[PDB]
RNA sequence: AAAAAUAACAACAAGAUCCAGCAGCAACGACACCGAACUAC
């Protein structure tokens, strides 16, 4: 049937992943999209063709620091067109967004920056989440369905979270991001793709770099397939592998009814 | 206004070109600039303020989903 | 409004394509998504705010039952 | 405050009496009084239709009540 | 609360002056105040009439009535 | 009130004829006898009792 | 009545030639010299008392806000 | 009083239906606008003085074969505009369709494919009814009203038929058939006329060609007058006079509260 | 853990069902309380220590003749209290509603009439539903969450049911019993238990005595667990196993994360 | 030199008799025959001969399909 | 002169017949014609008007005319 | 071309009549003439509109202007 | 009138028989293949004649990249 | 042609005057006219934009400036 | 063509991701090809020819600077 | 001036700056208003 598998994933460095072997465990997944958040290269590093898959599109908008962040996109067929920008001074400065059209349907490979490295990067990402609210408000008219296959770094729910009486301070779950996260899927109506197809817990898509907090499990939901209620009908099954880790974060490969088409 | 403001400040959030036909037949065109509880602004070139009494419609030019 | 709010409600929740006629003669149609004490949403390609002050009759294109 | 509204209403409702409402627009409708209330009332010359008092004019009966 | 309505429409009521009732339409009925309230007027004729209040624009009688 | 019954007030006290403008249109002749907080009596040629919520405007004869 | 109030007194202390058009279609001229519940006092050489629960709408004519 | 009377009766071939009485019955009884179907000759057939009749306006859009089809219409005031054909293959090609717009009503007059020759026609019925449901699905948005004569050549309900059990194989009544005539009136919206002021059994419109039928009354309702909800409340009266007999169908006569005026 | 199984089997009369085991069947599925309806037996037949299960309590209203309706309910523990009332002449009269109480917790046997038998008895489903949808608007008021095990004899969706197409005229599936049943399941802010763990169609429970329907699987779904909107979030699982059936309906089982107390 | 396509299609569809349908930029879809036309002007027929202009006309899409030489 | 809608418009002119230009925008203008040239067409009803001719979508007479 | 278009502006110009020009999106302005030209119309409002003749439906004089 | 890019995109858009997609101004979508293209009109064959005036045509969204001349 | 067009934009343009022009389908776009040529102006106010005159309205520029 | 030749030419030459907005409103996010005298080819994923009729505005996402 | 009725709160320091776009509405409620009373849209 018509089966449209969407593969977002946060390489931390396209080094990284492409040391670890994403790009091949990456191709040998059927997928009719795959969305690279945080690629930390220029789109001239890019045009290497050993990112480039076989039957897949290279598409990517780099930031103005290349280290500073950066995201990329393949498809399978060639997309209706490109829109590498968003509006913001901080989303046009740092390349975090890049979306892809389709029939009714436009993929959108968002990033959020993580601010976990310090107080500026908090206050940057304050900043984006306070614009990003506007950008979805006016983005909230248009017909077509939107699908942000995003690394928001922003865990929503305890579900999200173990032992969340610990993570109450640490950046990326307090009071303002979850009240927001909450505002943007409950007030606007972008319901999200895990907790429609499993509401269930333990489903962690971020773990440290510490060894310990992965054998105990440790972990947060940072990436997120936002889905305007258009799609969220479409949702069929969406589990995160986190045996094939190629960076910090893991696949979170989610499949919809929904069918794309030039 | 259980209704009528979370619709009215709605399309003044998001600035809806509304066209508002009054009681005797007449049509009027704008964005609603700040409704009140009897009169209603228009953002038209002079800003024309529209009494709630004399108005019998108000539809917008988009869809308009109520928050 | 004994009768005006359970009237509104049943051809509400049955959808039925109701036809107001306002004052000045012109006639509006479509369903009632919702309504309130002064005001009534009519949904028919546009979801248009019309005012209870200015509604003149208020006909169900089909018989409704009470 | 309806002292002679309520009454006369009541009386041609349950007389079942073919009382024609003329509006403020200058429309004659026409119908028996199914059940009326302080802000709406309903007639049922074809199918049951909600008139609203504010622009209900004179309810004139057919027969003399 | 009014204190000039009622006493006129008393009296236009008990002397029985041929009334005149000019709506905000822009018509014309004739007819004796049988009865008054504060929302409706009882008017004689072949058939008796109900006119609402907030459509009567005037009340003329056909003479003159001294208030009490 | 801090208006429509002062300006009442002095146009009943002064005698001036009004002309009361109809939402319908018409323009009706005659002094202000006495008014009340819904019916203003215009008594000229014949008695009236002309509703206010009928009533669009109420302009003098002369400055008052 | 919380802009009401402020933006009819703006339109009175500048003096500001508005247009009000009344709900029967005829529009008057002149500036609005005071106002009160259900009554505007409109005053250019000549002075008329023109019921609110009869105006249809306000036009400014001058750019003015609050 | 005010009323508005619509005559609706498929004669399958209006040379036929004329030697045996329908022009003078027609010109005798009252009515606005005579939606016959089809034709069964060309619009210069119907140009004949022949077949005009005094007092009404004639318009034609005939079929590529006269004999496969055509339709024509019979309006006592001049419209205020006639449109050809609905776009299809199949209805553009055969001449099966021919509206004429008033100042807001709009009387159609559609012929839908017997069926009953062939598997082919029964193919080209089904196809025909897969974008007629797409067209109406289309149409239900504008404002203006309308009040198709269609001869859907298919049964409603059960009631609409004596004996549905053994029609069960017979065409015009299979499962997809009732499936999409009941689609038409649900979701859709399109109420009915004859089903709707007078929901008593024993009425049907068509009848088998055996006279033995007829004597038994075996007869099922094919000629319909589908009109938007906006007019079901319009609807005063109906009738199958069937003692005429003028060809296989049935006349079916309507009188509704709506007064056209161009 | 906190685990509470609610099974509600329908049974068409609690004869047919004890002597296809339907006794036996329960006392060896664990569960809390067992919601069986349409028992068709007065009190005195049900207070026969045959029917009466071993740890389950006994609870039963009938109407004034015992094959007119009635319904029955167990519990693992004595409810705080139990209410055989609804306060309407479709309810009293024929004993299709007993309520049972735990800690702010309570659950309802709710029996809707089939409406199939006749006209008589669509009309008399019709005007329960009238007064059932009003009796829900005046309870969203208390605060305890409620458990109605309802034999709504409607089907709410298209997945509720297979061959809609045929099934749009079929008592148990028309226009206004769709209407009420979005209705108490939209406005009113209620939602169904089965429908909120598995969003997934051929999950039936109701299928004619013809097997034709029961190898086709062709069949509805006139079993519901409407929950508050409070207890929405202890949907822990929903099951419908077909094959340990005892009657047209089959047991409808649903396990919640909440715990019931005395 | 800018009618070599636009009035020899027009011609074809007058002659036939053919009922053409015109879009107007507005988006509305007017009917009827093509009775007449020039450089910036087309004469419909139907009911009652109307006139349109050729900067308000977007398509004109042929009811029946057209030989055009 | 050497066109379609110089004689057309002339004998409009000519009858006096009412004619109901429709715009581009989709409004409409009753009122016949009193005279035309180039991108105008004047219209007497109630008040004068002037039409753009290029702001105009058709020409519709309200009674059938022979050129 | 323009045999027309020029008296009725070059008029309503030297006799400064209040004019009301209908643009093609809907709205309406008003004021007074000061200059046309060819391709553009300036007005004498409150402040110099300048509207341009590719986006202007209708020009109605509030003044029965002669057209000589 | 010397169009260094219509003209000669067109004339490969047509050649080549690509399934070129026009957007119109009004804001509606036209699929099908270039059948002719003038200086003020387009034929494009989608089972039909149809003609697009050029001014009522805001993009010719090709359907596959095409070589340009 | 063009004759008071030219010499119109010119004192805008040489005065620094902010202009809103309005543009067919209603929007706005408010800034200064940086330069203009037969059928383009440069407005920089956010951005260096072209707008194209057969878009183009009305241009308010919101102060009596007249050579 | 004085201004709008070298400011398309400066812009296809840059390459500087342009935004066409259309006078439908409707928004195209490309770069220039290549342009003439009635035609502006975009460059996303395909060359998408854009008519200079019906072209609003071109917002250079990037500073310009004017030859 | 009164919830035809909370199977019941371990308890209220206390109420009178532009839609990557619909195979397109026989046409927009006929355009933003164009100052002595006469009873079907």
């Amino acid at each position: 049937g018509p089966a449209m598998r969407i593969i977002s994933v946060n390489v931390n460095g396209i080094q990284a992943a492409a040391e670890r072997g994403l790009l091949s465990w990456l191709q040998a997944q059927n997928a009719d999209v795959i969305c690279l958040q945080d690629t930390r290269a220029s789109a001239f590093d890019l045009d290497d063709p050993s990112f480039q898959l076989d039957g897949y599109f290279l598409y990517a908008c780099d930031a103005e620091l290349p280290e500073q962040g950066g995201v990329a996109l393949y498809s399978r067929l060639q997309p209706k067109a490109v829109i590498s920008g968003l509006g913001f001074e901080t989303a046009d400065r740092y390349g975090r967004y890049l979306q892809a059209d389709f029939d009714k349907v436009s993929i959108a490979t968002l990033l959020l920056p993580s601010g976990q490295s310090g107080d500026e990067s908090l206050n940057q990402k304050f900043k984006f989440m306070d614009d990003f609210t506007h950008y979805l408000s006016k983005q909230r008219r248009k017909r077509r369905e939107y699908i942000y296959c995003g690394s928001l770094y922003v865990a929503h729910q305890k579900m999200d979270v173990k032992n969340w009486r610990e993570c109450q301070q640490m950046p990326g779950f307090l009071a303002p991001e979850r009240a927001w996260l909450d505002e943007v899927f409950g007030n606007l109506g972008y319901a999200d793709a895990l907790r429609e197809v499993s509401r269930e817990g333990d489903q962690f898509s971020w773990w440290p770099d510490s060894e310990q907090a992965e054998m105990l499990n440790l972990g947060w939901r940072f990436d997120y397939q936002v889905l305007t209620p258009g799609l969220r009908r479409f949702v069929r099954n969406a589990k995160l592998p986190r045996q094939p880790r190629f960076s910090q974060h893991a696949p979170l490969i989610v499949d919809y009814d929904w069918q794309l088409s030039i | 206004h259980s209704l009528q403001d979370p619709y009215l400040n709605t399309l003044r959030k998001e600035r809806v070109p509304v066209s508002i036909y009054l009681v005797n037949g007449i049509k009027l065109q704008g964005q609603i600039e700040s409704f009140d509880q009897f009169v209603i602004l228009l953002k038209n070139t002079v800003s024309q303020m529209v009494y709630k009494h004399a108005i019998s419609t108000v539809v917008p030019s988009r869809p308009v989903r109520l928050p």
